[PDB]
DNA sequence: TCTCCAGGCACGTGTCAGATATATACATCCTGT
DNA sequence: ACAGGATGTATATATCTGACACGTGCCTGGAGAC
């Protein structure tokens, strides 16, 4: 057994230590296609515009969680909250 | 003239594999020279039957 | 003829790290990035050609745009490397 | 395909070398009979099939087999 | 005859970028020095960003160059870093860092 | 044109039975136009010129091929062997969804080996087989093997074995063989292991195989003697053999017994 | 701007890395007796 | 708590495919003179 901490620090290991992409692919072609038909209907899409959407969102969303996680050291706290997201988001810049 | 032109891209397609096929089938399914001699600028001395020859420089 | 950086970063890869291979996408990493150093350099040279009323671009504009690009290290090496680049291709005589 | 075909038509070629199971397995080899073993002692299934391949139908002469 | 490439000491070509110069409309008047001056430059980044690779490759104990070296090589490097401190890799990852007090 | 043509009328025999046949003997009779005359008899009897399957090493593939095209040049002969472009290819030249009989069909013969099957599993699990030959059955000895797993997995129901020795005797590979042959009620081998040990098994197996030997015919083959050569060991042989004897693994043995140089 | 030729790209042919087996022991492990 | 039968290991082989490499024909942009 391990005492509840330990296996987290050894998971976010794992996952800092691979490159593997973690979010499914067909839900988010889904989520394109049905994001892209308001703007323009019957599309097509190339399958590496799909991976490069993939890369953009998951190199965004993980500075994302850089500055919300010192957002949350900055508050004297480990877990994040809505309004650390909101001071990121604010200080990053935009609105 | 669509139908025709597909009727003619597959009999291309089919030619194709089949001479692919034919090709596929058709190709897949001693003494030693002496060591060389030279002699530059050497003298050289020659003996036959009747007569000797001396080549010198 | 679709045109890349592919060879010569090949060999100058080669002069110094002999047993090691190139993956396509690693391959496409080099090739966007000597893409966007020569965008970058390039239209800073024009801006600072279009700065001083002066029609040509010379070895001064991007000079002075290599200097204000690249970080301090670099870019006294890259003035000095292209320096002695310059003086050997004009001296060929 | 062109080794074993070579090896049936040249007479002047001696020596066929060969493992377990790469040429014991099939190979129509009656052109010869002194079939010799170096270190087959693995299992008597395979030496049965290795001579197999050389003591065949085709044979024009006695065979003798030299174990090692 | 002979490439100005190897009048000037180099292996990246100069006629190339030369010729990408001109119909670029950065300048309708480009003098000679040019090419061979950015052609030298390209040389050195090229070479430095080879070298940190080729050793984050061998620090791998791996015999190809894969993109998390370079990742490695860009981020390790301190001006590499501000220098390309705008752009996204593609499958380069994230170098581990974790703040000291998630410790216990 | 040899006695093997009533053993094959007596396979047909058990054919019009209904339920799959044993060949237990040796190379070297010629069971290769055996099996050719059995395809030949069915064809002429059933008139069916399509599905067949042939799985054999690749070292007298290209040979079954070429005693084909010499002996019974009237089919359609299709390799399968290469690169997986010219698989791509071949899996194309039968993909015509054929089933039951056909006449004008290409794959009138298909020849394979066993590791690509196995590594194509997914691409053999369609395409319904009709008859299917395994030459040289005994690779597939041992029950665990991936290569069991994938040719117990087919939809011919045909199982008629080419072996020249199924007698390996690993108490597994009999159930395995018995299994192939009836893969119904064959599966309970703890059972078949329950179920005086010498006399008893003779009459087991007896109306599946027939016996046959190499001495019934004019032997002009060769009559192959033994001469066993027997060596004693050089001193530096013995030497390295004493030294690891002293610091102690039979092929260790074994390749200083062949040469020191190893 | 004219002449021009070869350096550089599209598309072919081979090479170990890895996977997968066989076999004969001992070694060890897990479970039931 | 121990014995017996399962896998595990080792140390050689063997065959065989996979994902890289290298080598070649041939055009258009580089080089030279002005």
């Amino acid at each position: 057994r391990y005492k509840p901490g330990t296996v987290a620090l050894r998971e976010i290991r794992r996952f800092q230590k691979s490159t593997e992409l973690l979010i499914r692919k067909l839900p988010f072609q889904r989520l394109v296609r049905e994001i892209a038909q308001d703007f323009k209907t019957d599309l097509r899409f190339q399958s590496s515009a799909i991976g490069a959407l993939q890369e953009s969102v998951e190199a965004y969303l993980v500075s994302l969680f850089e500055d919300t996680n010192l957002a949350a050291i900055h508050a004297k706290r480990v877990t994040i909250q809505k309004k650390d997201i909101k001071l990121a988001r604010r200080l990053r810049g935009e609105r | 003239r669509k139908n025709l032109s597909e009727k003619r891209l597959e009999e291309e397609k089919q030619d194709t594999i089949n001479k692919l096929l034919k090709k596929r089938a058709g190709k897949s399914r001693f003494v030693k020279p002496r060591r060389p001699y030279n002699s530059e600028g050497m003298t050289r001395i020659l003996r036959r039957y009747e007569e000797d020859l001396f080549c010198t420089f | 003829r679709k045109e890349t950086y592919s060879s010569y970063i090949y060999k100058v890869l080669k002069q110094t790290h002999p047993d090691t291979g190139i993956s396509q996408k690693s391959m496409s990493i080099l090739n966007s990035f000597v893409n966007d150093i020569f965008e970058r350099i390039a239209t800073e040279a024009s801006k600072l050609a279009a700065y001083n009323k002066k029609s040509t671009i010379s070895a001064r504009e991007i000079q002075t745009a290599v200097r204000l690009i690249l970080p301090g290290e670099l870019a006294k090496h890259a003035v000095s490397e292209g320096t002695r680049a310059v003086t050997k291709y004009s001296s060929s005589t | 395909r062109d080794l074993v075909h070579d090896w049936q038509t040249n007479p002047e070629i001696f020596v066929f070398l060969l493992s377990t199971r790469a040429g014991g397995l099939g190979i129509n080899l009656t052109a010869a009979d002194t079939v010799i073993f170096y270190d087959s002692d693995w299992n008597p299934t395979i030496d049965s099939q290795a001579m197999d391949r050389a003591h065949r139908l085709g044979q024009t002469r006695q065979v003798t087999v030299y174990r090692l | 005859s002979q490439s100005r490439s190897a009048k000037a000491g180099l292996t990246f070509p100069v006629g190339r970028v030369h010729r990408l110069l001109r119909r670029g409309n950065y300048a309708q008047r480009i003098g000679s020095g040019a090419p061979v001056y950015l052609t030298a430059v390209l040389e050195y980044l090229a070479a430095e960003i080879l070298e940190l690779a080729g050793n984050a490759a061998r620090d791998n104990k791996k015999t190809r160059i894969i993109p998390r070296h370079l990742q490695l090589a860009i981020r390790n490097d301190d001006e590499l870093n501000k220098l390309l401190g705008n752009v996204t890799i593609a499958q380069g990852g994230v170098l581990p860092n974790i703040h000291q007090n998630l410790l216990p | 044109k040899e006695y093997q043509l009533k053993g094959l009328n007596w396979l047909a025999n058990l054919y019009d039975q209904g339920i799959n046949g044993i060949l237990a003997d040796e190379m070297g009779l010629g069971k290769t136009v055996q099996s050719i005359s059995v395809l030949a008899h069915l064809a002429e009897n059933h008139n069916i010129w399509g599905p067949f399957l042939v799985v054999t090493p690749a070292s007298t593939l290209h040979n079954w091929v070429n005693e084909i095209s010499k002996f019974l040049p009237q089919f359609k002969i299709l390799p399968y062997w290469g690169n997986a472009n010219d698989r791509k290819v071949l899996r194309k030249f039968w993909d015509r969804k054929n089933l039951r009989y056909n006449k004008n069909a290409p794959f009138h013969v298909m020849v394979t080996s066993y590791q690509m099957v196995v590594t194509d599993a997914n691409y053999l699990q369609k395409m319904k087989w009709q008859y299917m030959i395994l030459d040289e059955a005994q690779a597939i000895k041992s029950s665990q093997s991936s290569r069991w797993k994938n040719l117990l997995s087919f939809h011919c129901r045909n199982r008629l074995l080419l072996t020249g020795t199924p007698i390996q005797n690993s108490m597994q590979e009999l159930w395995a063989l018995l299994h192939f042959i009836m893969p119904s009620l064959f599966d309970s081998h703890d059972e078949f292991n329950e179920w005086q040990q010498l006399r008893r098994l003779h009459m087991i197996l007896k109306p599946f195989m027939l016996r046959r030997v190499k001495k019934n015919v004019q032997s002009e083959l060769g009559d192959k003697i033994e001469i066993d050569v027997l060596c004693d060991l050089t001193q530096r042989q013995a030497k390295l053999y004493q030294v690891l004897k002293s610091q102690i693994a039979v092929m260790q043995f074994r390749k200083v017994c062949n040469h020191p140089d190893l």
